[PDB]
C-alpha cells in the first residue's frame, strides 16, 4: 500500500503507520486539488467565451 | 530528446515482444504522445502488479479463515448446520450472494445498510 | 447447552495450534482438548442443541 | 413531470429506510445497554472461578 | 481515419490525439491501433489485466 | 522435599496471574502457507474486523483518506487506492489538454 | 440523505462487538477446566501424604 502510495522506490528503511495515512491523505488531496484547478480552468474558459 | 526515444524504443521492443517493430513517423509529436503512453504504461503495470499480488495474498488469507471458521462450526454445532433445508439454503445463498455484490467485509446489517 | 458448545469449541481451538504433533508442546495452563471436552453438557443434551 | 414523480418516490423510499434505520438504532442501542449488563454478569462469574 | 481515432480513443481514454495528428502521420496511427490490444482499457498491459 | 515443596507454593496464583495477562487472540494461530503460523489477528483481512484489533484505529484512518466506506471488505483497499492514481492521471491530461485549447 | 448518514454512522459505531464478555467466558471456562486438573494434582499429594 506504501509502495502504491509513494510510487517513489525511494527505499525508506522505516516505514511507519502515521506516514502511510500522510501519504493517502495527500492523493486524496492531490485529487481534490486537480479538480479545483479544473473547475478553475473550466472558468476561465468560459469567461473567454462569454 | 534522445533519452525519450530511447525509452520508448526499449518500451516498445517491450510491447511488441518478438515482433519486428512496426515502422512509424518519427516527429516531435508522435514521440511526445508515445512518451506519454509509455510512462502511463510503466505506472499502471506497477500498480497492477501490486494489487495482483496483494489479491493473491488475501486469497491465502481468505482461504485459512475459512477453515478455521468451518472447523470451529463443525466442532460446535456437529455436521448438521451443512444439513439445512432446500429454502434454507436458498436463504443461505441469497444473503451470501447479496453481501459478494455489495462487496462488504461482513454479513451484519451495519455493512448491508449503508452499502 | 449452545453457548457451551460453542465456547467449548472455541477454547479447543485456542488450545490446538494447529501446529504440527509436537509430541513436545507445552499447552497453556497445561490443559488438553480432552480437558475441554469433559466440561461438555450430557451428550443427550448436546445432541438436542444440535437438532 | 416524471422527474418529479421519481423524485417524491425516492424521498419516501429515503424516509422509509431513515424511519428503518432509527428502529434499527433504538434497538441496537438497547441491545447495546443490555450487553453491557451481561459483561458484568460474566464478570462476576469470573470473580468466582479466580 | 474517423474511425480509427474513435477506436483509439475508446481504448486510450487518456491520450489526447487529434484528426490532424493521425493524417499527417498515417504509419504511427497503424502503430497505435497495434498497440490498443496489447494495452488494456485502463492503460495497463493485457497480460498483466488478464492475471 | 523442602526444596521442591517450594518451588510449587503458590503455584496456581503463579499461572493464573500469568494468564490473566495473555492475548487469547493471539493464540488462534492459522497457515496461510501450511508452513508459517501466524495469529489470527495480524492477518490484513482482520484488521478492520473488531474494533479492538490492534490495527483498526490506523486503518480506520487510512479508509477515511482515502475516502473507502468502511463496510467495504479489506481487499478492495489497494484496488481501490490505484483507481485513485489513475484517476488523478486523467485529470492532469483533461487540465492539461484544456489549458492547452485556452 | 444527511440524516441518513448520520444514523449509518450511529449503527456503525453500536456494532455491538461483546468481545470483552466473550473474552471473559473464554478464560471462565479455561480456569475451571484449569481448576479441576489442579484438584485432581492435589488429591495425588493428600494420597502421598496418607502414606
Amino acid at each position: 500500500l506504501y509502495q502504491l502510495l509513494d510510487g517513489d522506490n525511494t527505499q525508506k528503511l522505516f516505514r511507519t503507520y502515521d506516514g502511510l495515512e500522510s501519504v493517502a491523505q495527500k492523493l486524496s488531496q492531490d485529487i481534490a486539488s486537480m479538480r479545483d484547478q479544473l473547475e478553475v480552468s473550466e472558468q476561465e474558459h468560459s469567461l473567454l467565451l462569454s | 530528446m534522445d533519452e525519450k526515444s530511447t525509452k520508448i524504443i526499449m518500451w516498445l521492443k517491450k510491447m511488441f515482444g518478438d515482433k519486428p517493430l512496426p515502422p512509424y513517423e518519427v516527429n516531435t509529436r508522435t514521440m511526445e504522445i508515445l512518451y506519454q503512453l509509455a510512462e502511463w504504461n510503466e505506472a499502471r503495470d506497477k500498480d497492477l502488479s501490486l494489487v495482483t499480488e496483494d489479491l493473491k495474498l488475501k486469497s491465502a488469507e481468505v482461504k485459512a479463515e475459512a477453515k478455521y471458521l468451518q472447523d470451529l462450526l463443525t466442532e460446535g454445532l456437529g455436521p448438521s448446520y451443512t444439513n439445512l433445508s432446500r429454502m434454507g439454503n436458498n436463504y443461505l445463498n441469497q444473503i451470501v450472494d447479496s453481501c459478494l455484490a455489495l462487496e462488504l467485509k461482513n454479513s451484519s446489517l451495519s455493512s448491508y445498510i449503508p452499502a | 447447552g449452545l453457548q457451551q458448545c460453542m465456547l467449548v469449541s472455541e477454547c479447543s481451538r485456542l488450545l490446538t495450534a494447529d501446529s504440527v504433533p509436537p509430541s513436545d508442546s507445552t499447552s497453556i495452563l497445561g490443559l488438553d482438548k480432552q480437558d475441554l471436552l469433559d466440561l461438555l453438557p450430557p451428550n443427550m443434551l448436546v445432541l438436542w442443541v444440535r437438532d | 413531470e416524471e422527474e418529479v414523480k421519481a423524485l417524491q418516490k425516492q424521498k419516501n423510499l429515503h424516509i422509509r429506510r431513515r424511519n428503518k434505520l432509527q428502529m434499527v438504532e433504538s434497538g441496537n442501542r438497547q441491545m447495546c445497554l443490555k450487553s453491557k449488563d451481561k459483561e458484568e454478569e460474566t464478570g462476576r462469574a469470573f470473580q468466582e472461578v479466580l | 481515419m474517423a474511425q480509427t481515432l474513435q477506436y483509439v480513443s475508446s481504448r486510450l481514454s487518456m491520450l489526447q490525439i487529434d484528426e490532424e495528428d493521425l493524417e499527417r502521420n498515417a504509419q504511427f496511427g497503424k502503430v497505435l491501433i497495434e498497440l490498443c490490444p496489447l494495452l488494456g482499457p485502463n492503460g495497463g498491459s493485457a497480460n498483466l489485466n488478464r492475471e | 522435599i523442602i526444596q521442591e515443596s517450594q518451588r510449587l507454593q503458590d503455584s496456581i496464583q503463579k499461572e493464573v496471574k500469568h494468564f490473566s495477562a495473555i492475548c487469547l487472540p493471539a493464540l488462534l494461530k492459522v497457515s496461510t502457507d501450511g508452513f508459517n503460523l501466524l495469529p489470527s489477528r495480524e492477518l490484513s483481512i482482520n484488521r478492520m474486523s473488531n474494533t479492538h484489533a490492534p490495527y483498526y484505529g490506523i486503518f480506520k484512518g487510512i479508509y477515511e483518506s482515502v475516502r473507502l466506506p468502511l463496510y467495504k471488505a479489506p481487499e478492495s483497499v489497494l484496488s481501490h487506492v490505484a483507481d485513485m492514481k489513475k484517476q488523478l492521471f486523467f485529470l492532469r491530461s483533461q487540465l492539461s489538454s484544456r489549458s492547452e485549447a485556452i | 440523505q444527511e440524516q441518513i448518514q448520520t444514523a449509518e454512522r450511529e449503527i456503525v459505531g453500536q456494532d455491538l462487538n461483546c468481545e470483552r464478555a466473550q473474552d471473559l467466558c473464554r478464560r471462565s471456562l479455561l480456569l475451571r477446566a484449569f481448576n479441576k486438573k489442579r484438584e485432581e494434582e492435589c488429591e495425588a499429594l493428600c494420597q502421598s501424604n496418607k502414606k
